[PDB]
RNA sequence: AUAAACCGGGCUCCCUGUCGGUUGUAAUUGAUAAUGUUGAGAGUUCCCCGCGCCAGCGGGG
């Protein structure tokens, strides 16, 4: 079976600014030494996490932050029901590396995710360690004895077991430390972009001064991968189909939502053009099929789709990948060779990604 | 022989709003050179003078970031030099380091790009002349110098 | 025959930072003047020595460390059911030249390679010495005559048959010395490079942030060319004596891994997995690389890719009528007497037949 | 028909670090008040002698056995001023168990044993003895004797167990310390080690660089015959397109197994003169970067040619073997499409 | 090169059929289509293919009239002559962003509105100097004509 | 054939793991491109062939 699950999206975006940096200007990237417009993976990410249908389908987002105090007062509001508040203080020191005063701000070393089921499960823990009068150290020791228990927590904080956690403190850096299942990249232009530039004013309703803001649109190559076996074991030995499942999830998710930026101003809510899930042993991405940047004839997306398609045919016959593949576009135009399972519908698609690739 | 820099910030100061729209407008320095305004603004500053064009093009791209984005401030009677503009950027508690960094390792055209980008976001204060000699200039020595005032400046302040 | 084997690799990232420095920046290098991006020989060489290929077509790696501790436990774990527990201890201690006690932190001179195969061996050796009363100096005599019967261990440890060992300490630094059979060098683009920087933040999910300093990482997408050459000869003394076809295998596979292998760093956020769009192998008396092809800096025309093979292939013709280069050489490629290759499979079949197939 | 053959060579390395001192620091030279990387003549030298290449050309010629039979008369005429031919038929015989030219050093070191032979004949010592107490020495000039070719070229070897003054036998080859035609930036690489049973880092350094190297050779036609026994011009000639095709291809062994800086070079050029002479001043004046460090380089050279080698008489033939297609030189210097062709033409003195 | 005086008497000089018939073209490469045209630049080496796309612009200005362009030599004095931008503003007829819209027009777009600009004007200026500018036509030249232009209506007020 | 000659500073090594730059904003009001002008004249139209009363007529390019 593959372990691998490739994500390729060609998604085309009117007029907007999606991601920005510190100096309100649209984040770029070169490629084929000729200027991208990119949106990080980051924004992608927590767009992802965030959005309403992870919210429906996955379940909720990890709470991620550096402010333990808050996370205190938030966790005994959550929890208090079920434990003592010095349990859970006791928990919290004991997991963050720092102490849990009636302080008014006690800071983590960085902004961590932290997921309340998993540290319910650490409160368990420590207060049947409460009970015996076993000492910090041997409860550590004991619980770096079985991983995957704490990892069967990461169900609910799905997006974890999806994109990493690390620790610099506490028992964490032993226990609390995973490693992202999905591998995904910063979305770029297929085609060269000179941004475009709005000035713009403000009128004062009572006298009778502009500012600017970079726009641009353009056609998106989104990708992410998925490491099945990592994925399962990130979340306590799931099955290989709660992994697709997941996996089908990210695959809507990835055709679907949009950065939140600026997007009340400049609406660029629109859907994929193209969507391509392809099983393989070792993880590829089809960026090059875009480093000679797309000219446009007839717009940006149908030679973008093409050029894919036709990159997609010389990697495939040149590298001999056999791997269950399937393709949904909007588009009528000529499509990757028989190998390629055409979908007319996403939900065709995703119903494919379920089925291991052989629906 | 040497470019009058203050004569030319005068001037930039002075322009007409429609005129500094027109000029504000360029995404590289060359296309001064698309502008009318433009030639009619450094027409006195010996424009015509193919040995000055280089450096005037500079001078008035980094002015336009805008009519009072580079503030001039005269040099303390005690000290040689005034404010560099390295060490402007780096008062002005806005400019990241790695901005620098990027700054004095980008290729021709993308340095000045940069520049022009910094000085709108900093809005520094400096001696202008100095930073117009500078750009005069413009090789690894002084892109070398800009860090160095920057990193030194960062140190103490 | 030709003793040398050269691979050359022009393959193409999307934005990403495959390697960086002590500062997080990324690794680079001067090339003809001009600022090229740099992927460095070690970690090419890590990249493939922990890959999965590596591990299903090759073997088991070579274990670098310096806890002699930690070592020592997992020795004991993995060799427990054939030696017993001190004569697995003694070998460590002989080999590292240093003590061996219970104590649970035991520190080597220096992070060195540990093949457990080697290991295994050097066991059966102490196991017999300890039968016969020997003392330590002799056995070592012993061991100094037959060092090909050592070295026939390195097929379980073939990294090191490739990229060597130094040895320092223990009876390693007279049995241990292995001169590596791959020479690699670091990768670096075809072309000029000015990085982009990526401006990052973090939302905070408990306090909506004002004013804040955005971290960052700095990137940059690129085109690279890898070179490594294979000193067939040395690989098949490195490995005990083995033929000429066994050395050809592993050399297939180090031609494979060159082609498709990417280091690991920062690949989850920037995803750059792409495969190489030009595989030559070359048959040689001498090693030669293609770099000064790229000497005089690649600039684009539709794209850096295309310009950089042909600046490659243009060298290559040049060089080979030059200095008169009569070896077997063959070329894969995605674009549209160097024998061409459809499939990189073709081209790994024909480096298996010694370059004739 | 000129002396000597001088051998210029233009090669450019990617990036590595082909020869370091004593603090793992590259070498160091200043030329025109710039800083040059540099590769030591030694370090050169080696990377020749010690090359598969030289071993099979010049370790296993024709001419690298001298026959001690085949060189009595002359011996004793030689050495009749100073020894009874008694004296000196023993010897011979002890170091063995037609010719009229023989190698100085060849004299003198059996001229030293002659010397000794009648130092034991006064003692009456046993020969037996006598054997016994230089056992070493004979084995030494045993060993150097099957090595002629090797000496004649290069030199004595670090220990050669030859004894007279005659027998420190300089290499008819002169190599200089090769430098950069141009000032360089060098690269500073950073590094780890993991150590895959707590990859939970303490960094190291090496120093690192990429450079055009003009190397700078020439060979002493004359001493390479008088040291092969009188050996005739073409087989000296002989020996001399080995060392031109070395000089192009063989590069030091220093770090190349991590950092495989292996290359050709892209100029080759042999000129005949009766005063050996280096074009280093060429790059007096540093050459700066135009679309790489090659091609300038290469130009800064035929230029320096054009505008000096008559000057300085540097007349006699000239060659000139080259990949890049840059302005071409003097009419009066010979174009070669191939390094082949190049060694044909100076193992024919020329034309 | 191309001798442009030769070919500026021989436009002069041509019968009124011809001129006339070459005038009557909308676009440089429509020329191809006139035996007219082949005579009358064969003699000036039409025949080499290098020198082809310059003769195309050339003759196409030309072709505004018998008399619409009215070379005049350069004083002794003057180093160059009129060059077409002076000759232009000079003539008093033509507006600012035409000139603007000129230089920033496309292949092709370019020679048109050149053409009507030149017989709106009928500019008198040093013809080979022109033609120069002509054979060449690239970004820098179309920039100096706009210089030209502006520096002098600047000049003149 | 020079404090010279002969004459490697040389082997080993991931810089790794975590991270929306985000919220808000008419460029807006005024403005003939306007006065004057035969396209007239003029049978040349370059090649092959047929016929001719050598005035021209016709076939083919």
């Amino acid at each position: 079976m593959s372990n691998f699950i490739n994500i390729h999206v060609l998604i085309s975006h009117s007029p907007s600014c999606l991601n920005r940096d510190d100096m309100n200007m649209q984040k770029d990237a070169i490629f084929g030494g000729k200027r991208r417009v990119r949106i990080s993976s980051q924004s992608l990410k927590r767009a992802m996490r965030k959005s309403g249908y992870y919210a429906q389908n996955i379940g909720e987002s990890s709470l991620r932050t550096i402010h333990l105090a808050q996370l205190r007062d938030v966790l005994r509001q959550k929890l208090g029901e079920r434990f003592d508040q010095k349990i859970i203080d006791k928990t919290l020191a004991l997991l963050s590396g720092k102490s849990v005063d009636e302080a008014e701000k006690i800071s983590a070393d960085a902004v961590t995710p932290w997921v309340v089921g998993e540290i319910a499960w650490f409160c368990e823990q420590v207060a049947k360690a409460e009970a015996d009068n076993l000492d910090d150290k041997k409860l550590l020791k004991v619980l770096k004895e079985d991983i995957a228990a704490i990892r069967v927590n990461l169900q609910q904080g799905v997006d974890i077991a999806l994109s990493g956690r690390m620790a610099t403190s506490g028992m964490m850096t032993e226990l609390g430390k995973v490693d992202g299942a999905m591998s995904i990249a910063h979305a770029i232009t297929t085609h060269q972009v000179d941004s475009d530039i709005d000035w713009f004013t403000a009128v004062d309703d009572l006298q009778e001064h502009l500012g600017t803001q970079e726009f641009s649109s353009g056609v998106f190559y989104r990708y992410a991968n998925i490491n099945l076996a990592q994925l399962q074991e990130n979340l306590g030995g799931a099955s290989r189909e709660q992994a697709l499942e997941i996996a089908t999830h990210v695959v809507h998710m990835l055709a679907t939502e949009v950065p939140g930026a600026k997007q009340r101003t400049y609406a660029a809510f629109n859907p994929a053009d193209m969507v391509m899930v392809n099983f393989s042993d070792m993880p590829l991405s089809m960026a090059n099929a875009f480093e000679k940047a797309v000219k446009a004839k007839d717009g940006f997306l149908q030679p973008s789709i093409q050029a894919f398609n036709q990159y997609w045919d010389r990697v495939a016959n040149g590298y001999g990948l056999n791997g269950a593949a399937a393709q949904f576009s909007l588009s009528d135009v000529d499509p990757i060779t028989a190998q390629v399972k055409q979908m007319p519908t996403l939900e065709q698609l995703k119903s494919w990604v379920r089925n291991n690739g052989e629906a | 022989d040497e470019i009058d820099a203050m004569a030319l910030y005068r001037a930039w100061q002075q322009l007409d709003n429609g005129s500094c729209a027109q000029i504000r407008r360029v995404s590289e320095p060359d296309e001064l050179r698309d502008i009318p305004a433009f030639y009619r603004l450094v027409q006195p500053f010996g424009w015509e003078n193919p040995r000055h064009q280089q450096a005037l093009l500079r001078m008035v791209f980094c002015l336009s970031a805008g009519k009072n984005v580079i503030r001039h401030q005269d040099k303390k009677s005690e000290q040689t030099t005034g404010i560099s503009l390295g060490r402007a950027l780096a008062n002005s508690g806005r400019i990241n380091e790695r901005r620098i960094f990027q700054l004095i390792r980008a290729d021709r055209t993308a340095d000045m790009v940069q520049l022009r980008r910094l000085l709108t976001h900093a809005e520094p204060v400096l001696d202008w002349p100095l930073m117009a000699r500078m750009l005069t200039w413009w090789g690894k020595r002084e892109r070398q110098q800009l860090l160095e005032d920057f990193v030194l400046t960062t140190n103490k302040n």
